């Protein structure tokens, strides 16, 4: 019988904001960064 | 002091001189060249968006 996984839940919140920038030779390759927190939730996950 | 009317009259041709003054002076090559003042300019950089690092295993 297969074996089937099922559920999970959390919540996101704001953590903060970061500026990634890269360097090759006097040209920026640059990227914003979003990073959220976790806080998990209700129905909890379950391999059945 | 009727003797401008004899002046105008007789130094007319400084007109015609005066033309070509205008009209050869234009011909000629001028360029006033606007500075940059004291304070330099300067842009940020080449800048390019790329996906940030990503975690891959």
């Amino acid at each position: 019988a297969w074996p089937v996984i099922n559920g999970g839940a959390v919540s996101l919140h704001f953590a903060g904001v970061t500026l990634s920038t890269q360097f090759t030779d006097f040209v920026s390759l640059n990227s914003l960064r979003f990073r959220f927190s976790l806080t998990v939730d209700e129905p909890p996950f379950s391999i059945l | 002091a009727s003797l401008i009317y004899r002046q105008l009259l007789t130094n007319s041709y400084s007109v015609d001189l005066y033309d070509e003054i205008e009209q050869i002076g234009s011909g000629k090559t001028q360029n006033v060249t606007i500075n940059p003042g004291p304070f330099a300019q300067t842009r940020y950089a080449p800048v390019n968006w790329d996906h940030g690092e990503i975690n891959d295993s």
